[PDB]
């Protein structure tokens, strides 16, 4: 995350690591057996870790927990990124205390203007690199569906919103993908793409969680 | 992961977020074995490593201050002793290279 702050050791409970040797994805837990994130973090031996501040040490508030079975979306389509959403099965369930809780579905998606929190474990070095231990923080607005288009012509969807700041130098990045954009308890947002990081004109992307609410329901209803 | 090709030169970055990178290989190509799917070879690697070039560039290989021309189709132009494919090498005041080629960019040194 670029032009972010420290979260402070679990303050966002919801969110996850999504590990295969090394983190390489966000991952916010919905419930007991379940977690959401993207559809380009799809890999074969997911490892999901919950409860975790600095993600290159244990610190016995962590539970490991391998992948019991990860599902994709429909639509997915990898050149447009356009339905950007996995779902993932813990081969168990976690305790759910404090620092590990469960975040919360929508039920209407979020206007723009909205201050939203975004966060992730990824870049936070716009032209750069330097991949933090602990987990970074980011208060950012939805932009209008208007704007987002204004930025990236022809390539937003009825799913992908943008978020973030126009003027740039603060926005999400390399590694958080497939992580939460939660505004007021609704888990609205899910890291999905972007030109670059934190640059002028052009913002984050993360599509709408709120598009796939039935979806959900049935793949685990089923699966 | 297994990286679906030996060398690529036109070497497309996708715009999503994972850590490392997903990248694709353009390449005009012929249809060799051309892989898991082809239309090039639509076919993603993710890696640290999006792989060597095919035919080398000026600046060698790694430059940490390469200028750039992003549109079409100039595409950039960025040590010691200079490189086989460099043409106007020299020092300069403080101690004792420039082309014109294209191209993308490859990574940085530092």
């Amino acid at each position: 995350i670029v032009g972010g702050y420290t979260c402070g050791a679990n303050t966002v409970p919801y969110q996850v690591s999504l590990n295969s040797g090394y983190h390489f994805c966000g991952g916010s837990l919905i419930n007991s057996q379940w977690v959401v994130s993207a559809a380009h973090c799809y890999k074969s031996g997911i490892q999901v870790r919950l409860g975790e501040d600095n993600i290159n040490v244990v610190e016995g508030n962590e539970q490991f927990i391998s992948a019991s079975k990860s599902i994709v979306h429909p639509s997915y389509n990898s050149n447009t990124l356009n339905n950007d959403i996995m779902l993932i099965k813990l081969k168990s369930a976690a305790s759910l205390n404090s620092r590990v809780a469960s975040i919360s579905l929508p039920t209407s998606c979020a206007s723009a203007g909205t201050q939203c929190l975004i966060s992730g474990w990824g870049n936070t070095k716009s032209s750069g690199t330097s991949y933090p231990d602990v987990l970074k923080c980011l208060k950012a607005p939805i932009l209008s569906d208007s704007s987002c288009k204004s930025a990236y012509p022809g390539q937003i969807t009825s799913n992908m919103f943008c978020a973030g700041y126009l003027e740039g130098g603060k926005d999400s990045c390399q590694g958080d993908s497939g992580g939460p954009v939660v505004c007021s308890g609704k888990l609205q947002g899910i890291v999905s793409w972007g030109s670059g990081c934190a640059q002028k004109n052009k913002p984050g992307v993360y599509t709408k969680v709120c598009n796939y609410v039935s979806w959900i329901k049935q793949t685990i209803a089923s699966n | 992961m297994e990286r679906p090709w030996k060398c690529c030169d036109n070497i497309k970055r996708l715009p999503t977020k994972p850590d490392p990178p997903q990248w694709r290989c353009n390449d005009e190509l012929e249809p060799s074995q051309c892989c898991k799917s082809c239309r090039i070879c639509e076919d993603i690697y993710w890696g640290a490593d999006p792989g060597p070039f095919c035919t080398p560039r000026p600046w060698g290989d790694c430059c940490d201050k390469a200028f750039c021309n992003k549109m079409n189709p100039p595409t950039c132009r960025c040590v010691k002793e200079c490189a086989d494919a460099c043409k106007d090498c020299q020092r300069v005041e403080s101690s004792e290279c420039k082309d014109r080629f294209t191209g993308h960019p490859g990574p940085v040194c530092k």
